[PDB]
């Protein structure tokens, strides 16, 4: 049992027609404190997966190494290790779900939300969730911490059920992510502005943006606001 | 929250950020912690909203019927009446506030009003939870007599830090302008502040 | 201080009549007249608005009062104590009948509150 | 929940009631409350838990090993201890057990040992465990004695679970009756207590109280 | 403090028919007041004619299903091929609960499936492992409304038969397989109306001698 | 619950959802959440349902007073100021959560109320367990100078949100319209996309199926005469 | 500990085609201990049903209070007071003791003797008003009569067709809730005739 | 204290009354009368915590006392019942409530019929044909739903309160020191002496 | 369990020990003998948390029975009171301690000379005329300090433990079904029937 | 504590405040916080002194062990190290260290490792509870590819504004230089850095 102490914040993603969008800002907050602004929080693994984490940045740390760590593995005696064999987003996810219910079974957990993003060797999308306790979920749209509350009713706007998933093109998809982000700064008090962005699809293969940031953002009508009720000036 | 008020020739301006949060959600991104309690007297605010609202509304009640029956009150006056409610009811409030105004005779003040009730006249103050992170740099910074332009600059570089690392403050960069002049409110936005 | 006249105003005269009653009746008698007919259909209530100077707007001295949606009182006499019992008698709709039944009361009760706000002058200290 | 178990001159009376509840919630009316360790063994569960089933049928798994092992059938005084031995280890992690390990041998004749998640193991004549118990034992004390015949004795356990199901809020469903011989114990059937109840009612003049 | 376990909601229903069984579920997962998932599968086929739901902290849940289903192989490896019959599968995850009787599988855990002799069968578990054969059982967060309609609507409690006042019970007549199904949407569609975590979809398992078959219907998602 | 208010160019609309619930039991299916403090003044409740009934039957009962007192129109500021004093005097124990609404001779208005008496003003508001989900909608479409007709469509659209996304809010979408110079209009079950599908059975019994013990007439009416 | 389940109970009411039903178990109780079979929940104020669910000295202390005020009323009012008005003064008098309340959970049931209509409501401990259309459940098996009105009701059911339902709704309920039961009551109401019906149910 | 029975059979109610008093590790008597005569016809016993008990007992029987100088009459049972009752509703609500349960067997002399109440320290009361407070009731009850009848005699109800004071002195582990028996019928109270 | 006495007069030891077994609510039973015969001459009665009791008191009684059948030698009531106490002194320092308090009885056939010694469950011994365990010594110690002589028969010393008897069931608020006297002289141990 | 470590054209340099607290009471007013696991690679330490003593010896025996086999470790070797221990022992260790080092080849390198067990490779890095103060100080002020005596004198700026704020931060501030050229210790007095 411990307490998370750098943290990272919500962690969103959701299914289109051809693969998956995943996207996690840039921050490692220390409490209220907006400690550290260059954190990446998508870690790719291969060329078919990307793990967005949440969550205790230590333990995030840790978990960056054990995947590191899998393809190192992976690659050992397998001639197929850039081919047939090759790891799979089902078998990096697995692999961490049995990990994090390990450690809460025995009281130790890792204190983080992932979301593991990618597409299969049949191009089939995968997007499922884990968590500290080892709770693991798969949506067409899947967030962590305040996304959960704010970027999924959103998302859900677009692709709602399973058979909306092919009507959805990658520039919807990415145009609502990249909205939810922007909503996510406007309300979530331990977000930031810079996040990072990952698209995995199954024809272009897997396209990392760095150092992306919330445009377009409504200021203007603050000016008009004044007081808390009565006051005119 | 992060709150400043700061004197200069003219007379003294007051600034602060927008952002009010319940926990790690922002329920306010848009706040307007500049209040005022007389023509030329207003104040910061920082702690418990219903706290220092209804404090805020009390004073703005007992300087109406000051002015009423003695004419304009003084920035001190004010302050006391703040301080008179803080530190008789310290058991029951989580207010931290700035006074600030401007008369002609005694020109800008600025009194902090901390947890406690105690009162502090100074040439600058600064208070909220991001106020921590611009003790050094506005200790550095700070110089009597600036310009209006100075001091604008000041208190948007100052609270630009102070959104910066804080993450219960944010959204716009509010500030009230208290001269001879008159009242002039000025606005800052993200966009602006954030590359300084 | 303190209001010292803890006792009536009002009492019985040798003859049984209760003089500050009389007095007040006399008050009325001399006021302004006002009238009511009861239709099938509806109630009329009307008074002559006896301006007490043409420079006065008359129009904001309301002789006929809403009580509720569904009530309306006219008077005669002192104007001054028909303003202060429309105020009473328009709270005491609310505190005594309409935050406890959620409607408003009907005509009688609420005139039985009346009455007895005037009762109490006739009787309290 | 209540259960009964009683010497007399036949043998052994068996009786529980069916209940078993969460809270205020009736989770099931239907519970078995006797369990069959073995055909001349039985068990009663009160407690509030799996903790008297699976470790009465593990009792069972070690009557079978000793009897396989000593070509003899397991007294019901040593069956009863390898039991209460086992709890006792268990002592203080938060097992939930009362029990009575009922049994009819040649050398012992008819026995019943209390068996306690406290490490208790008592012989006697006659318990009541579980929410209606007290209920239960005052029907037993006043009409019990040693020369009852089988079917009064059946009737006697009966009626004495009905007069806990009916108070005992947690207590009812249906009593399940036993009667252990030496030759084993013999099933007298599940009877349901909402009509067992108007049955003794008006056959018996009881529970007067009570509009029917 | 780290607290280990967590309520992922769901409700779960089992009936046992006469000739076959069916275990139902919904299909949403969520914490407090979210939802995270519409359509997260619940009941599952684990092989040899037994469907298997754990419903409670989901994590516990697919452990104990992860961990059944991995019993069941072994059984075949170790008894040559032998077919798990429904009561062996069910004292057999009592042994699993009953192992983590001090550090529980926070579920409530149904099976179902065909008995030796053909008939259904449908076995219901606590979370230490206490079980029991049972003709009918709702789980889960809806479960206290469903199991007293069932108790009306399956087993005919408090139901007399006309004219005779309360003297004559309604008997007991067998429902068929599209008797029982029709109960079923009717229990899930009132806890749907009633309960906030029941919604979204519902997955309704029939296992009878010609194999496990799996039929969805829609539920309300507000 | 879910309640959203939104301001629009000759006025300000809120609107809330249907369901009340009882912890995990929705005790109510169809509750109303939009309270009238007076005609043009109009505000929604989250948290103790009670409290937010009884804090603005009391409030609107005072203002009506006061409207007529004065011979003037209730203010939206005269009903805010008056929650609010009253709200922090008993200090978050009234778990009264509010956003008020209204127009009145100054114009049209729109604020939120926290039970512990902090008052805060907007163009565009939500309130309970689902403020956050429609705050996202309401943070993606919102903008200035919306018209009538985008207004409801925003508000309602947030109050969905609520609807699908938070277990505590559900049913119906109610709304009300409060325009400058014109009477307030109730819209009760604006949205009705949540009507239960028609069952595949009747549970209807026959006659005579329960067990009865005793029949008698009850004396409702009073004692009679002769 | 919980002062709404010491003494435990349960009350329905239903509405149906010109007329309402109200019923409630008998059951009172100390815990586990059952102690009186013959406690009614329903009382009435002329032609106004009252339900009470809950600690059973509140019970008792409500419907005296009730009979007081309702009593008064008559006098004053000239007239029998409605479901309506009734309802509101159930929430106003439960709302007064905002910060010390009667633990209760009250139901409201009778026809309008003026425009005929069918009303019930239902209230928390506090006050607050639920006023449905269909049905009202309350108690320690409130869960439970959810789920059996939600499948068993349907609208417009005549007198004698309802009183089925809003029983077997009752009793399925009750023998699923430890501390309801031993017996059990069903009002059905029209217009101007109310018969009282005891049901025979399970005594554990 | 400890154990309070009451029984109402045919033509009249017998109450039984435990006689120790403990306080702490001893029994400082064996001896105490747990009832107070409210009016000729109406008897109380009582039991809850020391002082508490006697006191509010006592509280009773002056203020009925009063009642029947005031309007030279006696109240019926019941209306004694509803008094009592509602002196425990007011009083649990109080600042310091009195924790005190009583039975009220009385005769109506109007109505000709013995009646038992049995009123808890919450306000809880109910009329019965038998009752008890605490865990008498556990171990009675079972024993007087199987023997009760409506129609019997003083003597039967003596025996079957005998069967039940003697289960309690099986089973129940505290000591209570035998009871004192009172009858409350037609003709007034008195105690039976020998039991 | 509750009362456990023991007396040590001229040529024996008398050990006293209730019957009651009670179990929250419940007696579960009146004719518990909560003693154990450690060898021919000596004889252990014990008191104390449940299950404890029998499983400690039995552990004993087969390790003396070992060393009996070992060394074809009875061991000392002293040697045997030594060994009682180290296991509870060992005891009391473990992970879940043994909560058992015992008299041991023994008469010396070496000395030929009655002992009494008295242990509780933390390993305190002392070798005692008269003792006892828990509430029991309260009362009973005064009688016994003012009747007890060294030289009394053994039909005195069981006239004295009925006065103690007496006023534990007189002043005692616990029900304990009363006592299963022992005794233990040079003939061995007997049980006395009749008290 | 107030702490820093800061990189420049020529390397890195360590500074440190020199008060050790027990309460309000100063234990230590003249203590060594820049402390040596390897000849150019240091460290700062915050928190339990007897933690982050604890650990930089264990530190200093596993650089010296690898020196032994591998030759010099880098400045992330280093950092590494520090991390497997507080990471690995976060529940029993409360340690906030900042590692510093100069190789030829990566020039000054700076890691701050906090509370939780991670690491951060930064420009810069402040830390200890003084260090709250001076953030925006710090980062308004801060350049990368600094000469020498601009980084002294930033260090010597800032560590003097989080001194006279913290009480819990005083005395000396100790400085170390590492570059090419060698180690070079530096210590300045209150009279000189309060007067700035
Ligand atoms: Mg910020
Ligand atoms: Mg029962
Ligand atoms: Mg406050």
């Amino acid at each position: 049992t411990q307490q998370p102490i750098v943290t990272g914040t919500s962690v969103i993603s959701m299914k289109y027609d051809n693969g998956v969008i995943i996207a996690a800002d840039n921050l490692g907050s220390y409490g209220s404190l907006l400690r550290f602004n260059g954190v990446e929080r998508l870690i790719p693994v291969g060329d078919n997966t990307v793990v967005g984490i949440s969550g205790d940045i230590s333990d995030m740390q840790h978990i960056e190494r054990l995947l590191k760590d899998l393809v190192t593995e992976n690659a050992y005696d397998n001639p197929l290790a850039d081919a047939e064999e090759a790891l799979e987003p089902s078998y990096i996810f697995e692999y961490l779900a049995t990990v994090m219910y390990q450690r809460r079974s025995k009281m130790n957990p890792l204190w983080n939300a992932i979301i593991v993003a990618g597409v299969q060797s049949n191009g089939d999308q995968f997007l499922r969730y884990v968590n500290l306790l080892g709770v693991t979920y798969s949506s067409p749209t899947l967030a962590t911490g305040f996304g959960a509350h704010m970027a999924n009713p959103l998302l859900r706007k677009v692709v709602d059920r399973e058979s909306d998933i092919p009507k959805t093109t990658v520039q919807v998809a990415e145009e609502a992510i990249v909205n939810a982000m922007r909503v996510l700064y406007y309300r979530d008090a331990r977000s930031s502005r810079n996040f990072s962005l990952a698209i995995i699809d199954k024809n272009t293969g897997l396209t990392f943006k760095k150092n992306l940031q919330v445009e377009n953002m409504k200021w203007d009508f603050a000016k008009d606001i004044k007081g808390y009720g009565t006051q005119k000036i | 929250t992060s709150i400043m008020a700061v004197t200069f020739k003219d007379g003294v301006i007051l600034g602060a950020d927008s952002r009010t949060t319940t926990g790690a959600y922002i329920a306010n991104r848009v706040t307007d912690k500049l209040t005022r309690v007389h023509d030329k007297i207003w104040c910061c605010r920082s702690g418990s909203a219903a706290d220092t609202q209804a404090i805020a509304d009390i004073v703005q009640y007992h300087l109406e019927l000051y002015t009423s029956q003695y004419g304009t009150p003084s920035t001190e006056t004010a302050a006391s009446v703040f301080k008179e409610l803080c530190y008789e009811n310290k058991d029951n409030l989580t207010a931290g506030i700035i006074v600030a105004g401007y008369d002609d005779k005694n020109k800008g003040e600025v009194y902090t009003i901390p947890l406690g009730g105690s009162v502090h006249k100074l040439p600058y103050a600064i208070a909220g939870s991001g106020s921590t992170f611009i003790y050094g740099y506005c200790d550095k910074n700070f110089r009597e007599n600036m310009s209006k332009e100075e001091t604008v600059d000041f208190i948007k570089h100052s609270l630009s830090q102070a959104i910066k690392w804080d993450g219960s403050s944010g959204g716009v960069i509010r500030m009230v302008v208290l001269t001879a002049a008159g009242v002039e409110r000025l606005i800052f936005y993200p966009d602006e502040y954030e590359q300084l | 201080m303190t209001d010292r006249y803890s006792f009536s105003l009002t009492t019985f005269s040798p003859s049984g009549k209760l003089g500050q009653i009389d007095y007040a009746l006399t008050a009325v008698k001399q006021g302004v007249t006002s009238l009511g007919i009861k239709a099938t259909n509806g109630v009329v209530i009307a008074t002559e608005k006896k301006s007490s100077s043409p420079l006065a707007m008359s129009e904001t001295l309301s002789k006929v009062s809403l009580l509720t949606p569904d009530i309306g009182a006219v008077y005669s006499g002192m104007g001054p104590d028909y303003r202060v019992l429309v105020d009473k008698s328009r709270k005491v709709a609310h505190t005594s009948y309409k935050r406890i039944y959620g409607e408003y009361p009907p005509t009688k009760l609420l005139v039985s509150e009346v009455a007895k706000i005037m009762q109490e002058a006739t009787q309290s200290g | 929940t209540t259960t009964l178990a009683f010497r007399f001159q036949g043998g052994i009376i068996v009786a529980v009631d069916s209940r078993a509840t969460a809270g205020n919630w009736v989770a099931s009316q239907t519970v078995k409350k006797v369990i069959e360790i073995n055909p001349f063994l039985l068990g009663t569960m009160a407690g509030g838990t799996v903790d008297c089933q699976f470790w009465e049928t593990w009792l069972g798994s070690q009557c079978r090993l000793h009897e396989l092992r000593e070509k003899e059938r397991i007294s019901v005084a040593a069956a009863s201890k390898i039991l209460s031995n086992l709890v006792y280890q268990y002592k203080g992690a938060g097992l939930s057990m009362g029990t009575m390990i009922c049994g009819y041998t040649r050398k012992e004749g008819p026995t019943i040992y209390y068996v306690d998640s406290d490490g208790t193991r008592l012989k006697g004549d006659i318990f009541c465990v579980g929410s209606g118990q007290t209920f239960a034992y005052g029907v037993l004390d006043s009409n019990y004695k040693w020369d009852l015949s089988v079917e009064d004795a059946l009737y006697l356990g009966k009626r004495s679970i009905l007069a806990a199901a009916h108070r005992d809020a947690y207590s009812g469903g249906s009593v399940n009756l036993y009667h252990v011989t030496e030759d084993g114990w013999i099933y007298h059937g599940n009877h349901d207590v909402g009509e067992l109840f108007w049955k003794v009612k008006e056959e018996e003049g009881s529970f007067n109280n009570v509009i029917g | 403090q780290f607290n280990p376990y967590g309520d992922n909601g769901g409700t779960i229903l089992g009936i046992a028919g006469e000739d076959f069984a069916v275990l139902a579920g919904d299909t949403r997962n969520i914490t407090d007041y979210s939802i995270n998932s519409r359509y997260e599968p619940k009941v599952f086929d684990c092989g040899d004619n037994i469907v298997m739901s754990a419903n409670g902290f989901a994590a516990d849940g697919d452990a104990l299903v992860k961990r059944f289903k991995n019993s069941v192989k072994w059984y075949h490896f170790d008894h040559n091929d032998k077919k798990l019959s429904i009561n062996s599968a069910a004292r057999n995850i009592q042994h699993l609960l009953y192992g983590k009787r001090f550090f529980p599988y926070y579920v409530h855990t149904i099976i179902a499936g065909l008995d030796e002799d053909g008939k259904g069968a449908v076995y219901s578990f606590d979370p230490v492992g206490s079980y029991e054969r049972e003709q009918c059982r709702a789980g889960g967060a809806a479960a206290s409304l469903i199991m007293p309609f069932l108790d009306n609507q399956v087993n005919f409690k408090n139901q007399y038969e006309p004219g005779t006042n309360g003297k004559v019970k309604k008997p007991l007549k067998y429902l068929s397989v599209e008797e029982v199904i029709k109960l079923v949407r009717d229990s899930f569609t009132s806890a749907t109306e009633r309960h906030i975590q029941v919604g979204d979809g519902l997955e309704i398992l029939i296992v009878t001698k010609d194999g496990v078959r799996k039929e969805f219907y829609e539920l309300k998602r507000d | 619950t879910t309640i959203v208010g939104v301001k629009f160019n000759n006025g300000v609309v809120i609107a809330a959802d249907t369901r009340s619930t009882q912890g995990p039991i929705v005790a109510d299916k169809n509750c109303a959440k939009l309270h009238r403090i007076s005609p043009k003044i109009w505000c929604a409740g989250a948290g103790t349902a009670a409290d937010t009934e009884a804090v603005t039957q009391l409030i609107g009962s005072n203002i009506e007073l006061h409207s007529l007192y004065t011979s003037r129109e209730p203010r939206v500021v005269s009903a805010l100021q008056m929650l609010k004093q009253h709200l922090f005097k008993y200090q978050g124990h009234i778990g009264a959560y509010l956003i008020v609404a209204g127009v009145d001779p100054t114009g049209s208005h729109l604020f939120s109320i926290h039970a512990h008496g902090s008052t805060d003003v907007g163009y565009y508001l939500s309130l309970g367990s689902g403020s956050l989900a429609a705050m996202a909608v309401l943070e993606s479409h919102w903008k200035q100078d919306l018209t009538k007709e985008e207004a409801i469509k925003l508000a309602s659209d947030a109050i969905q949100a609520g609807i699908w996304n938070d277990l505590g809010s559900g049913s119906n979408v109610d709304v009300c319209v409060m325009e400058i110079g014109k009477d307030a209009e109730y819209l009760r079950n604006y949205l009705t996309p949540n009507v239960r599908e028609e069952k595949q059975k009747s549970y209807k019994f026959p006659r005579g199926t329960t067990a009865v013990l005793k029949e008698s007439i009850v004396n409702i009416c009073d004692i009679q005469e002769e | 500990s919980d002062p709404s389940s010491i003494n435990g109970g349960i009350v329905v009411a239903m509405t149906g085609k010109d007329c309402v039903a109200i019923a409630c178990d008998l059951r009172l109780g100390s815990q586990s201990l059952g102690v009186s079979n013959k406690f009614e929940k329903i009382f009435h104020y002329g032609h106004v049903f009252l339900g009470i669910t809950g600690l059973a000295t509140d019970v008792t202390t409500l419907n005296e209070m009730f009979r007081y005020k309702t009593n008064l009323y008559k006098l004053k009012e000239e007239r029998a007071i409605e479901p309506e008005t009734f309802t509101q003064l159930v929430s106003s008098s439960l709302y007064e003791r905002r910060f010390g309340p009667y633990f209760v959970g009250p139901v409201v049931a009778g026809i309008n003797s003026k425009s005929g209509k069918p009303f019930i409501a239902g209230f928390d401990l506090i006050g607050c008003i639920d006023e449905a259309k269909d049905f009202i459940v309350s108690g320690t098996a409130s869960d439970q009569l959810f789920g059996m009105c939600e499948s068993l009701y349907e609208p417009n059911l005549e007198p004698e067709d309802l009183f089925e339902t809003i029983s077997q709704a009752l009793l399925n309920a009750a023998d699923r809730d430890a501390l309801s039961g031993w017996g059990a009551v069903v009002y059905i109401i029209k217009k101007d005739e109310v018969v009282k019906r005891y049901l025979k149910m399970r005594q554990d | 204290m400890d154990i309070i029975l009451g029984i109402r059979v045919q033509d009249s109610v017998i109450l039984a009354s435990s006689k120790a008093v403990t306080r702490g590790i001893s029994v400082l008597k064996d001896s105490d009368d747990k009832t107070r005569q409210l009016s000729p016809h109406t008897l109380m016993s009582f039991a809850g915590e020391a002082g508490d008990t006697v006191q509010f007992a006592e509280y009773i029987q002056a203020n009925i006392q009063l009642y029947s100088i005031r309007e030279d009459y006696e109240l019926s049972p019941q209306a004694v019942s509803s008094f009592v009752r509602q002196e425990l509703a007011k009083s649990i609500r109080s600042r310091r409530p009195y924790q005190v349960n009583v039975l009220i067997g009385g005769y109506d002399k109007k109505k000709n019929k013995p009646e038992l109440y049995q009123i808890d320290y919450l306000g809880t009361k109910v009329e019965l044909p038998y009752g008890a407070h605490g865990y008498s009731g556990f171990y009675t009850f079972s024993l007087l739903d199987h023997h009760y009848r409506p129609d019997m005699t003083t003597e039967e109800g003596l025996d079957l309160l005998k069967l039940c004071v003697q289960e309690l002195e099986k089973r129940m582990p505290m000591d209570f020191k035998g009871v004192i028996v009172k009858i409350v019928d037609k003709d007034g109270i008195r105690q039976v002496d020998d039991f």
